[PDB]
């Protein structure tokens, strides 16, 4: 069960 | 939302747009028109002019592909900063924020690319260069098919004569699309988009009294952008399946992975 944030590390990081 | 609020939203977006995107349509068209005190862009029209101009801006086709990819990566970062400024966006489930960018970023890239294009070519490297449409089209099979669909879109899109203020809201509208695959919670997203579309409708009526049905025309372009992505992806597939040292930047890779 992998979330969007889990499979988009760079985007998640950009969003932070 | 009543008019005053819609106008405040439009200005809010415009200001963040200006802070997020270094090269605006205003600047771009000034350069394209020669109506700037700035020195004319260096023109890339062939292999020689490319190598030669690499002072202000493998094989040629692949060098151009890599330049574009470098730019896309920077554009995604700029679009992400802009998204975070759209009222309500950062209050959404982080996973939905990721989905909206995943699907929205390339559509926005093509939208903004139009600002940099005329029917003859496109501004590159902060507007310091101008690469010809003819040159791009001459790139060996796979690579010469990449930009042309974007030129064809840009020519029709540019005929709507939108300015940066119009575009700020339009891009926000595209980002806040509630029908992206895999969204966890559509209602909050559609609520925001409803406000943005209202702001857009008002913006276009005030800023373009002469363009009857401009809102309607612009709405149809949102769907054109989706088709461009579909075609682009198919072309990326060919590059993947039958090319030498071809590898995408990790940010692009995560964007395209499981896209649709
Ligand atoms: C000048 O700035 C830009 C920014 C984006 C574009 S683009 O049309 O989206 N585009 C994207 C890629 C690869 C990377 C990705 O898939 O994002 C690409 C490769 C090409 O090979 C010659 C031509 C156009 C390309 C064009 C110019």
């Amino acid at each position: 069960h992998s979330s969007l944030t889990e499979r988009h590390k760079i985007l998640h990081r950009l969003l932070q | 939302m009543e008019s005053a609020d819609l106008r405040a939203l439009a200005k809010h977006l415009y200001d963040s747009y200006i802070k997020s995107f270094p090269l605006t349509k205003a600047k771009a068209r000034a350069i394209l028109t020669g109506k700037t005190t700035d020195k004319s862009p260096f023109v890339i029209y062939d292999m020689n002019s490319l190598m030669m101009g690499e002072d202000k801006i493998k094989e040629v086709a692949i060098r151009i592909f890599q330049g574009c990819q470098f730019r896309s990566v920077e554009a995604v970062q700029e679009i992400t900063e802009y998204a975070k400024s759209i009222p309500g966006f950062v209050n959404l489930d982080l996973n939905d924020q990721v989905t909206l960018l995943k699907y929205g970023v390339h559509e926005i890239i093509y939208t903004m690319l139009a600002s940099l294009m005329n029917k003859d070519g496109v501004l590159i490297s902060e507007g310091q260069g101008f690469m010809t449409r003819e040159f791009l089209k001459s790139l060996r099979k796979p690579f010469g098919d990449f930009m042309e669909p974007k030129f064809e879109f840009a020519v029709k899109f540019n005929a709507l004569e939108l300015d940066d203020s119009d575009l700020a809201i339009f891009i926000a509208v595209i980002i806040l699309s509630g029908d992206r695959p895999g969204l966890l919670n559509v209602k909050p997203i559609e609520d925001i988009q409803d406000n943005l579309l209202q702001a857009l409708e008002l913006q276009l009526k005030l800023n373009h009294p002469e363009s009857s049905q401009l809102f309607a025309k612009l709405l149809q372009k949102m769907t054109d952008l989706r088709q461009i992505v579909t075609e682009h992806v198919q072309l990326l597939q060919v590059i993947k399946k039958t090319e030498t040292d071809m590898s995408l930047h990790p940010l692009l890779q995560e964007i395209y992975k499981d896209l649709y």
